[PDB]
Protein backbone atom coordinates (compact mmCIF):
# COMPACT_ATOMS: atom_id res chain seq x y z
CA UNK A 1 0.00 0.00 0.00
CA UNK A 2 2.90 1.91 0.44
CA UNK A 3 4.54 1.48 -2.57
CA UNK A 4 1.24 1.69 -4.39
CA UNK A 5 0.64 5.17 -2.61
CA UNK A 6 4.43 6.50 -3.30
CA UNK A 7 3.79 6.20 -7.41
CA UNK A 8 1.05 8.26 -7.38
CA UNK A 9 -1.04 4.75 -8.25
CA UNK A 10 -2.45 4.44 -5.26
CA UNK A 11 -5.32 1.24 -4.63
CA UNK A 12 -7.46 0.87 -1.43
CA UNK A 13 -7.41 -1.33 1.24
CA UNK A 14 -10.00 -3.53 0.02
CA UNK A 15 -8.08 -3.86 -2.87
CA UNK A 16 -4.80 -5.22 -0.95
CA UNK A 17 -7.24 -7.36 1.16
CA UNK A 18 -8.20 -9.31 -1.61
CA UNK A 19 -5.02 -10.11 -2.33
CA UNK A 20 -3.56 -10.80 1.08
CA UNK A 21 -5.57 -12.63 4.08
CA UNK A 22 -4.87 -9.47 6.56
CA UNK A 23 -6.74 -8.75 9.76
CA UNK A 24 -8.02 -4.47 8.97
CA UNK A 25 -7.16 -3.85 12.33
CA UNK A 26 -3.28 -4.71 12.41
CA UNK A 27 -3.21 -3.77 9.21
CA UNK A 28 -4.11 -0.33 10.29
CA UNK A 29 -1.54 -0.65 13.09
CA UNK A 30 1.19 -1.82 10.52
CA UNK A 31 0.24 0.88 7.76
CA UNK A 32 0.97 3.37 10.87
CA UNK A 33 4.04 2.41 12.11
CA UNK A 34 5.44 1.78 8.99
CA UNK A 35 4.39 5.47 8.00
CA UNK A 36 6.10 7.01 11.19
CA UNK A 37 9.24 4.70 10.62
CA UNK A 38 9.52 5.94 6.91
CA UNK A 39 8.92 9.68 8.01
CA UNK A 40 11.59 9.03 10.61
CA UNK A 41 14.12 8.02 8.25
CA UNK A 42 13.62 10.61 6.05
CA UNK A 43 14.14 13.09 8.23
CA UNK A 44 17.14 10.96 9.29
CA UNK A 45 18.45 10.74 6.03
CA UNK A 46 17.06 12.62 2.95
CA UNK A 47 14.35 14.28 2.95
CA UNK A 48 11.02 13.95 0.62
CA UNK A 49 8.32 16.74 -0.09
CA UNK A 50 5.24 14.29 0.42
CA UNK A 51 2.69 16.86 -1.98
CA UNK A 52 -0.12 14.53 -1.32
CA UNK A 53 1.43 11.39 -1.78
CA UNK A 54 0.80 9.92 1.46
CA UNK A 55 -2.71 11.36 1.02
CA UNK A 56 -5.59 9.43 3.00
CA UNK A 57 -8.15 10.06 0.56
CA UNK A 58 -6.55 9.83 -2.69
CA UNK A 59 -10.21 9.85 -4.45
CA UNK A 60 -8.87 11.62 -7.85
CA UNK A 61 -7.33 8.19 -8.47
CA UNK A 62 -9.56 5.52 -8.09
CA UNK A 63 -12.01 7.09 -10.49
CA UNK A 64 -10.20 5.34 -13.77
CA UNK A 65 -9.96 2.38 -12.27
CA UNK A 66 -13.30 1.95 -11.23
CA UNK A 67 -14.71 3.53 -14.51
CA UNK A 68 -12.40 0.81 -16.21
CA UNK A 69 -14.29 -1.65 -13.99
CA UNK A 70 -17.55 -0.90 -15.14
CA UNK A 71 -16.48 -0.34 -18.74
CA UNK A 72 -17.32 2.95 -19.15
CA UNK A 73 -16.61 5.97 -21.54
CA UNK A 74 -13.67 8.51 -21.08
CA UNK A 75 -15.92 11.55 -20.68
CA UNK A 76 -17.83 9.64 -17.81
CA UNK A 77 -14.41 8.99 -16.21
CA UNK A 78 -13.46 12.88 -16.48
CA UNK A 79 -16.92 13.88 -15.80
CA UNK A 80 -16.81 11.56 -12.67
CA UNK A 81 -13.29 13.29 -11.64
CA UNK A 82 -14.60 17.09 -11.90
CA UNK A 83 -17.46 15.42 -9.44
CA UNK A 84 -15.39 14.17 -6.99
CA UNK A 85 -13.00 16.94 -7.23
CA UNK A 86 -15.88 19.27 -6.34
CA UNK A 87 -17.64 16.60 -3.86
CA UNK A 88 -14.78 17.96 -1.09
CA UNK A 89 -16.53 21.19 -0.70
CA UNK A 90 -19.30 19.88 0.04
CA UNK A 91 -18.94 19.55 3.75
CA UNK A 92 -22.34 16.59 3.85
CA UNK A 93 -20.34 13.87 2.28
CA UNK A 94 -16.88 15.62 3.33
CA UNK A 95 -16.39 12.41 5.82
CA UNK A 96 -17.22 9.92 3.28
CA UNK A 97 -14.95 7.17 2.53
CA UNK A 98 -13.41 8.11 -0.90
CA UNK A 99 -14.23 4.68 -2.05
CA UNK A 100 -17.81 5.72 -1.75
CA UNK A 101 -17.19 9.25 -2.58
CA UNK A 102 -15.60 7.79 -5.91
CA UNK A 103 -18.63 5.22 -6.58
CA UNK A 104 -21.41 8.01 -5.99
CA UNK A 105 -19.70 10.35 -8.26
CA UNK A 106 -19.47 7.40 -10.90
CA UNK A 107 -23.30 6.61 -10.04
CA UNK A 108 -24.07 10.35 -10.30
CA UNK A 109 -22.33 10.66 -13.81
CA UNK A 110 -23.36 7.26 -15.15
CA UNK A 111 -26.92 8.90 -14.38
CA UNK A 112 -25.98 12.13 -16.05
CA UNK A 113 -24.73 9.79 -19.72
CA UNK A 114 -27.57 7.54 -19.64
CA UNK A 115 -25.35 4.48 -19.43
CA UNK A 116 -27.18 1.65 -19.19
CA UNK A 117 -25.89 0.29 -15.81
CA UNK A 118 -27.95 -0.18 -12.42
CA UNK A 119 -26.89 0.58 -9.56
CA UNK A 120 -26.67 -2.70 -8.31
CA UNK A 121 -24.52 -3.81 -11.00
CA UNK A 122 -22.29 -1.09 -9.67
CA UNK A 123 -22.92 -2.18 -5.94
CA UNK A 124 -21.99 -6.06 -7.25
CA UNK A 125 -18.80 -4.78 -9.68
CA UNK A 126 -17.35 -2.89 -6.76
CA UNK A 127 -18.84 -3.53 -3.49
CA UNK A 128 -20.19 -0.35 -1.97
CA UNK A 129 -23.99 -0.99 -0.67
CA UNK A 130 -26.29 -0.48 -3.12
CA UNK A 131 -28.09 1.26 -0.32
CA UNK A 132 -25.19 3.32 0.75
CA UNK A 133 -24.73 4.19 -3.23
CA UNK A 134 -28.82 5.07 -3.10
CA UNK A 135 -28.12 7.83 -0.37
CA UNK A 136 -25.30 9.18 -1.48
CA UNK A 137 -26.57 9.92 -4.85
CA UNK A 138 -29.93 10.73 -2.65
CA UNK A 139 -27.92 13.36 -0.96
CA UNK A 140 -26.02 14.39 -4.04
CA UNK A 141 -29.24 15.27 -5.92
CA UNK A 142 -29.70 18.70 -3.73
CA UNK A 143 -25.57 20.46 -5.66
CA UNK A 144 -27.00 18.91 -8.91
CA UNK A 145 -25.23 22.38 -9.82
CA UNK A 146 -21.90 22.14 -8.44
CA UNK A 147 -21.12 18.72 -9.14
CA UNK A 148 -21.81 18.31 -13.20
CA UNK A 149 -19.05 20.12 -15.38
CA UNK A 150 -20.40 23.29 -16.14
CA UNK A 151 -18.41 22.86 -19.97
CA UNK A 152 -20.09 19.51 -20.34
CA UNK A 153 -24.03 21.16 -20.08
CA UNK A 154 -22.88 24.31 -21.64
CA UNK A 155 -22.11 21.80 -25.19
CA UNK A 156 -24.81 19.86 -25.01
CA UNK A 157 -23.47 16.65 -24.58
CA UNK A 158 -25.39 15.79 -21.03
CA UNK A 159 -28.30 17.96 -19.01
CA UNK A 160 -29.15 18.07 -15.12
CA UNK A 161 -32.69 17.04 -16.30
CA UNK A 162 -31.38 13.71 -17.23
CA UNK A 163 -30.90 12.81 -13.66
CA UNK A 164 -34.07 10.89 -11.64
CA UNK A 165 -35.59 12.76 -8.68
CA UNK A 166 -35.50 11.27 -5.19
CA UNK B 1 -15.05 -60.83 -6.26
CA UNK B 2 -11.24 -61.09 -4.67
CA UNK B 3 -10.94 -64.78 -3.78
CA UNK B 4 -7.19 -66.94 -2.52
CA UNK B 5 -6.46 -69.42 -5.10
CA UNK B 6 -4.27 -73.09 -4.44
CA UNK B 7 -7.09 -74.09 -1.83
CA UNK B 8 -6.14 -77.28 -0.52
CA UNK B 9 -8.96 -77.03 2.35
CA UNK B 10 -11.87 -77.64 -0.16
CA UNK B 11 -12.88 -73.90 1.04
CA UNK B 12 -14.76 -73.75 -2.79
CA UNK B 13 -16.89 -76.08 -1.46
CA UNK B 14 -18.71 -73.80 1.63
CA UNK B 15 -17.52 -70.28 -0.60
CA UNK B 16 -19.19 -71.52 -3.52
CA UNK B 17 -22.37 -72.82 -4.22
CA UNK B 18 -21.78 -73.08 -8.48
CA UNK B 19 -19.05 -75.35 -10.24
CA UNK B 20 -16.06 -73.46 -10.26
CA UNK B 21 -15.78 -76.00 -13.77
CA UNK B 22 -16.48 -74.92 -16.88
CA UNK B 23 -19.77 -75.59 -18.77
CA UNK B 24 -19.02 -77.41 -22.13
CA UNK B 25 -22.15 -78.75 -23.74
CA UNK B 26 -23.03 -75.36 -25.42
CA UNK B 27 -20.00 -75.50 -27.51
CA UNK B 28 -21.51 -76.85 -30.31
CA UNK B 29 -23.65 -74.05 -31.27
CA UNK B 30 -22.29 -72.34 -34.62
CA UNK B 31 -21.25 -68.91 -34.13
CA UNK B 32 -20.51 -66.18 -37.10
CA UNK B 33 -18.09 -63.16 -35.93
CA UNK B 34 -19.62 -60.54 -37.83
CA UNK B 35 -17.94 -57.26 -37.78
CA UNK B 36 -20.28 -54.13 -38.38
CA UNK B 37 -19.63 -50.68 -40.09
CA UNK B 38 -20.18 -47.66 -37.69
CA UNK B 39 -23.91 -47.28 -37.76
CA UNK B 40 -25.06 -50.36 -37.72
CA UNK B 41 -22.94 -51.29 -34.49
CA UNK B 42 -24.22 -48.37 -33.04
CA UNK B 43 -27.67 -49.52 -32.92
CA UNK B 44 -26.82 -52.71 -32.27
CA UNK B 45 -24.81 -52.50 -29.21
CA UNK B 46 -26.22 -49.99 -27.25
CA UNK B 47 -28.17 -51.92 -23.95
CA UNK B 48 -31.08 -49.56 -24.05
CA UNK B 49 -32.33 -51.43 -26.92
CA UNK B 50 -32.21 -55.42 -28.10
CA UNK B 51 -34.93 -56.74 -25.85
CA UNK B 52 -35.13 -59.59 -28.05
CA UNK B 53 -36.88 -57.89 -31.21
CA UNK B 54 -36.61 -59.21 -34.42
CA UNK B 55 -33.57 -57.07 -36.65
CA UNK B 56 -34.07 -59.02 -39.71
CA UNK B 57 -33.82 -61.97 -41.79
CA UNK B 58 -31.05 -64.16 -43.79
CA UNK B 59 -30.97 -65.01 -47.00
CA UNK B 60 -28.71 -67.74 -47.82
CA UNK B 61 -29.01 -68.96 -51.68
CA UNK B 62 -26.93 -72.13 -52.55
CA UNK B 63 -25.81 -71.21 -55.90
CA UNK B 64 -23.39 -69.09 -54.81
CA UNK B 65 -22.99 -69.31 -51.36
CA UNK B 66 -24.26 -65.21 -51.50
CA UNK B 67 -25.66 -64.50 -47.60
CA UNK B 68 -27.38 -61.31 -47.72
CA UNK B 69 -29.34 -59.37 -44.64
CA UNK B 70 -32.56 -58.74 -44.73
CA UNK B 71 -33.55 -55.61 -42.01
CA UNK B 72 -37.05 -54.88 -40.96
CA UNK B 73 -38.78 -51.56 -41.68
CA UNK B 74 -38.80 -50.89 -38.04
CA UNK B 75 -35.95 -49.37 -36.67
CA UNK B 76 -34.92 -46.54 -39.89
CA UNK B 77 -35.32 -45.27 -43.39
CA UNK B 78 -32.14 -43.49 -43.66
CA UNK B 79 -30.07 -46.97 -43.72
CA UNK B 80 -30.35 -49.82 -45.66
CA UNK B 81 -32.54 -52.59 -45.89
CA UNK B 82 -30.25 -55.12 -48.03
CA UNK B 83 -26.71 -56.21 -46.97
CA UNK B 84 -24.10 -57.92 -48.21
CA UNK B 85 -22.69 -60.63 -45.63
CA UNK B 86 -19.31 -61.43 -46.93
CA UNK B 87 -17.01 -64.48 -46.00
CA UNK B 88 -13.76 -63.12 -45.17
CA UNK B 89 -13.19 -66.63 -44.01
CA UNK B 90 -14.75 -69.48 -44.74
CA UNK B 91 -13.77 -72.19 -42.07
CA UNK B 92 -12.21 -70.24 -38.84
CA UNK B 93 -10.09 -72.48 -36.77
CA UNK B 94 -9.57 -71.88 -33.07
CA UNK B 95 -12.06 -69.40 -32.10
CA UNK B 96 -14.67 -69.83 -29.34
CA UNK B 97 -17.09 -67.70 -27.58
CA UNK B 98 -16.72 -68.35 -23.91
CA UNK B 99 -19.02 -66.61 -21.33
CA UNK B 100 -18.14 -65.21 -18.03
CA UNK B 101 -20.68 -65.30 -15.45
CA UNK B 102 -19.68 -63.72 -11.14
CA UNK B 103 -20.62 -66.52 -8.95
CA UNK B 104 -22.51 -67.36 -5.25
CA UNK B 105 -20.10 -66.24 -2.50
CA UNK B 106 -22.78 -66.37 -0.26
CA UNK B 107 -23.15 -69.80 1.50
CA UNK B 108 10.13 -78.72 -9.68
CA UNK B 109 8.11 -80.18 -7.34
CA UNK B 110 7.50 -77.36 -4.98
CA UNK B 111 3.94 -75.26 -4.41
CA UNK B 112 2.78 -72.54 -2.30
CA UNK B 113 -0.78 -72.71 -1.18
CA UNK B 114 -1.84 -69.16 -2.62
CA UNK B 115 -1.48 -68.56 -6.55
CA UNK B 116 -4.21 -65.43 -6.67
CA UNK B 117 -6.64 -67.13 -8.30
CA UNK B 118 -10.00 -64.95 -9.27
CA UNK B 119 -12.65 -67.90 -9.62
CA UNK B 120 -15.53 -67.32 -12.74
CA UNK B 121 -18.63 -69.20 -13.91
CA UNK B 122 -17.55 -69.52 -17.49
CA UNK B 123 -18.87 -71.63 -20.19
CA UNK B 124 -18.36 -71.90 -24.00
CA UNK B 125 -21.64 -70.14 -25.87
CA UNK B 126 -20.32 -71.71 -29.19
CA UNK B 127 -17.82 -72.52 -31.84
CA UNK B 128 -17.10 -69.64 -34.38
CA UNK B 129 -16.84 -70.93 -38.42
CA UNK B 130 -17.79 -67.72 -40.13
CA UNK B 131 -15.52 -65.08 -39.98
CA UNK B 132 -18.36 -62.13 -41.72
CA UNK B 133 -18.43 -58.20 -42.47
CA UNK B 134 -21.59 -56.13 -44.07
CA UNK B 135 -21.31 -54.25 -46.28
CA UNK B 136 -24.50 -52.32 -47.66
CA UNK B 137 -26.00 -53.69 -51.44
CA UNK B 138 -24.59 -51.10 -54.45
CA UNK B 139 -28.07 -51.50 -55.39
CA UNK B 140 -30.00 -50.65 -52.49
CA UNK B 141 -31.56 -46.91 -52.66
CA UNK B 142 -30.24 -45.69 -49.41
CA UNK B 143 -26.47 -46.91 -49.70
CA UNK B 144 -25.84 -43.07 -51.15
CA UNK B 145 -27.16 -42.21 -47.87
CA UNK B 146 -24.26 -44.44 -46.39
CA UNK B 147 -21.66 -43.24 -49.05
CA UNK B 148 -22.89 -39.34 -47.68
CA UNK B 149 -22.72 -40.61 -43.74
CA UNK B 150 -19.33 -41.68 -44.50
CA UNK B 151 -18.38 -38.67 -46.20
CA UNK B 152 -19.81 -36.54 -43.03
CA UNK B 153 -17.77 -38.69 -40.85
CA UNK B 154 -14.71 -36.92 -42.37
CA UNK B 155 -16.81 -33.35 -43.02
CA UNK B 156 -17.76 -32.23 -39.94
CA UNK B 157 -15.41 -30.94 -37.19
CA UNK B 158 -15.94 -32.23 -33.53
CA UNK B 159 -13.92 -29.45 -32.10
CA UNK B 160 -15.32 -25.03 -31.66
CA UNK B 161 -13.15 -23.00 -31.59
CA UNK B 162 -11.79 -20.74 -28.58
CA UNK B 163 -14.15 -18.64 -27.36
CA UNK B 164 -13.06 -14.48 -27.35
CA UNK B 165 -14.80 -12.03 -25.57
CA UNK B 166 -16.81 -9.35 -27.02
CA UNK B 167 -17.66 -7.03 -24.02
CA UNK B 168 -15.77 -4.28 -23.37
CA UNK B 169 -12.12 -5.30 -21.91
CA UNK B 170 -11.82 -3.57 -18.12
CA UNK B 171 -15.43 -5.38 -17.00
CA UNK B 172 -13.52 -8.82 -18.09
CA UNK B 173 -10.68 -7.37 -15.36
CA UNK B 174 -13.44 -6.31 -13.17
CA UNK B 175 -13.11 -9.64 -11.20
CA UNK B 176 -9.05 -10.07 -11.88
CA UNK B 177 -6.27 -9.16 -9.10
CA UNK B 178 -7.08 -5.99 -7.83
CA UNK B 179 -10.89 -6.37 -7.55
CA UNK B 180 -13.36 -5.14 -4.68
CA UNK B 181 -14.38 -8.15 -5.07
CA UNK B 182 -14.16 -10.28 -2.08
CA UNK B 183 -14.14 -13.90 -2.35
CA UNK B 184 -18.29 -15.54 -1.44
CA UNK B 185 -17.24 -18.78 -2.09
CA UNK B 186 -16.83 -21.47 0.58
CA UNK B 187 -14.25 -23.53 -1.34
CA UNK B 188 -11.08 -24.57 1.08
CA UNK B 189 -12.15 -21.77 4.29
CA UNK B 190 -9.88 -24.23 6.75
CA UNK B 191 -9.47 -21.34 8.94
CA UNK B 192 -13.16 -20.06 8.74
CA UNK B 193 -14.07 -23.59 9.87
CA UNK B 194 -11.17 -24.02 12.61
CA UNK B 195 -10.91 -20.80 14.45
CA UNK B 196 -14.92 -21.09 15.27
CA UNK B 197 -14.18 -23.64 17.74
CA UNK B 198 -12.83 -22.45 20.86
CA UNK B 199 -12.22 -25.04 23.99
CA UNK B 200 -12.57 -22.64 27.22
CA UNK B 201 -11.43 -24.68 30.28
CA UNK B 202 -12.50 -22.96 33.93
CA UNK B 203 -10.43 -23.33 36.96
CA UNK B 204 -12.69 -26.01 38.80
CA UNK B 205 -10.82 -26.87 42.08
CA UNK B 206 -7.40 -29.20 43.11
CA UNK B 207 -9.16 -32.20 44.66
CA UNK B 208 -11.63 -32.66 41.97
CA UNK B 209 -9.14 -32.26 39.25
CA UNK B 210 -6.69 -34.82 40.67
CA UNK B 211 -9.51 -36.93 41.62
CA UNK B 212 -10.65 -37.27 37.99
CA UNK B 213 -6.95 -37.52 36.99
CA UNK B 214 -6.77 -40.46 39.14
CA UNK B 215 -9.78 -42.08 37.54
CA UNK B 216 -8.74 -41.05 34.21
CA UNK B 217 -5.69 -43.18 34.92
CA UNK B 218 -7.67 -45.97 36.72
CA UNK B 219 -9.29 -45.55 32.93
CA UNK B 220 -5.78 -45.66 31.02
CA UNK B 221 -2.26 -45.60 32.65
CA UNK B 222 -0.84 -43.74 29.90
CA UNK B 223 -2.27 -40.37 28.59
CA UNK B 224 -1.37 -37.22 25.97
CA UNK B 225 -1.80 -34.13 26.74
CA UNK B 226 -4.04 -33.30 24.14
CA UNK B 227 -6.27 -36.50 25.10
CA UNK B 228 -6.19 -35.71 28.47
CA UNK B 229 -7.05 -31.90 28.22
CA UNK B 230 -10.12 -32.97 26.17
CA UNK B 231 -10.83 -35.61 28.46
CA UNK B 232 -11.03 -33.35 31.49
CA UNK B 233 -11.17 -29.69 30.05
CA UNK B 234 -9.18 -27.94 32.18
CA UNK B 235 -5.75 -25.58 31.14
CA UNK B 236 -2.60 -27.05 30.57
CA UNK B 237 -0.70 -24.59 33.12
CA UNK B 238 -3.19 -25.93 35.70
CA UNK B 239 -3.11 -29.71 34.32
CA UNK B 240 0.46 -29.67 34.27
CA UNK B 241 0.82 -28.45 37.73
CA UNK B 242 -1.44 -31.45 38.63
CA UNK B 243 0.30 -33.78 36.68
CA UNK B 244 3.54 -33.46 37.99
CA UNK B 245 2.39 -33.85 41.33
CA UNK B 246 0.67 -36.81 41.03
CA UNK B 247 1.70 -38.34 37.26
CA UNK B 248 5.08 -38.46 35.48
CA UNK B 249 5.59 -38.44 31.70
CA UNK B 250 8.27 -40.69 29.63
CA UNK B 251 11.29 -39.73 27.47
CA UNK B 252 12.66 -42.71 26.56
CA UNK B 253 10.75 -45.70 26.16
CA UNK B 254 8.33 -46.87 23.73
CA UNK B 255 5.29 -44.57 25.46
CA UNK B 256 7.65 -41.79 25.58
CA UNK B 257 6.12 -38.37 25.53
CA UNK B 258 2.89 -39.74 27.14
CA UNK B 259 2.45 -38.78 31.35
CA UNK B 260 1.46 -41.84 33.16
CA UNK B 261 1.10 -42.29 36.95
CA UNK B 262 3.73 -42.44 39.81
CA UNK B 263 4.88 -45.90 40.38
CA UNK B 264 3.93 -45.03 43.86
CA UNK B 265 0.01 -44.89 42.69
CA UNK B 266 0.86 -47.22 40.24
CA UNK B 267 -0.03 -49.99 42.71
CA UNK B 268 -3.29 -48.47 43.84
CA UNK C 1 2.66 26.60 -21.08
CA UNK C 2 4.66 24.05 -23.93
CA UNK C 3 2.48 23.13 -26.38
CA UNK C 4 1.64 19.65 -27.54
CA UNK C 5 -0.88 17.53 -29.95
CA UNK C 6 -2.31 14.25 -29.00
CA UNK C 7 -1.66 11.37 -31.78
CA UNK C 8 -4.97 11.16 -33.11
CA UNK C 9 -7.46 14.11 -31.95
CA UNK C 10 -4.44 16.73 -33.22
CA UNK C 11 -6.07 19.29 -30.94
CA UNK C 12 -3.21 21.48 -29.63
CA UNK C 13 -2.52 21.16 -26.10
CA UNK C 14 -0.58 23.20 -23.20
CA UNK C 15 1.09 21.57 -20.58
CA UNK C 16 2.85 22.07 -17.54
CA UNK C 17 4.87 19.70 -15.48
CA UNK C 18 2.88 18.81 -13.18
CA UNK C 19 0.01 17.66 -15.50
CA UNK C 20 0.19 13.82 -16.34
CA UNK C 21 1.24 13.68 -20.11
CA UNK C 22 -2.90 12.60 -21.34
CA UNK C 23 -5.30 14.06 -24.49
CA UNK C 24 -7.82 16.42 -22.61
CA UNK C 25 -9.75 15.21 -25.52
CA UNK C 26 -9.26 11.79 -26.48
CA UNK C 27 -6.97 10.53 -23.17
CA UNK C 28 -4.51 8.64 -25.61
CA UNK C 29 -1.22 8.78 -23.98
CA UNK C 30 1.01 9.54 -26.81
CA UNK C 31 1.33 13.07 -27.69
CA UNK C 32 3.40 14.95 -30.12
CA UNK C 33 5.78 17.88 -28.85
CA UNK C 34 4.55 21.46 -31.63
CA UNK C 35 6.31 22.36 -34.28
CA UNK C 36 9.17 25.06 -33.54
CA UNK C 37 7.74 28.33 -34.01
CA UNK C 38 11.32 29.71 -35.43
CA UNK C 39 12.08 29.59 -38.99
CA UNK C 40 14.30 27.12 -40.25
CA UNK C 41 16.83 27.64 -43.30
CA UNK C 42 17.15 24.91 -46.38
CA UNK C 43 19.45 25.51 -48.48
CA UNK C 44 17.62 24.60 -51.80
CA UNK C 45 20.63 22.24 -53.20
ZN1 LIG D 1 -6.48 13.61 -28.43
Amino acid sequence: LIGCRRAEVARTFKEIQSLIHVKTKEFGKTLNIMKNILRGKSEDGFLKIDTDNMSGAQNLTYIPRFCSHLGLPMQVTTSAEYTAKKCKEIKEIAGKSPITIAVVSIYLNILLFQIPITAAKVGQTLQVTEGTIKSGYKILYEHRDKLVDPQLIANGVVSLDNLPGV
Amino acid sequence: EVFDGNDIENNETKVYEESLDLDLERSNRQVWLVRLPMFLAEKWRDRNNLHGQELGKIRINKDGSKITLLLNENDNDSIPHEYDLELTKKVVENEYVFTEQNLKKYQRDRYIPYVKTIPKKTAIVGTVCHECQVMPSMNDPNYHKIVEQRRNIVKLNNKERITTLDETVGVTMSHTGMSMRSDNSNFLKVGREKAKSNIKSIRMPKKEILDYLFKLFDEYDYWSLKGLKERTRQPEAHLKECLDKVATLVKKGPYAFKYTLRPEYKKL
Amino acid sequence: TLKYICAECSSKLSLSRTDAVRCKDCGHRILLKARTKRLVQFEAR
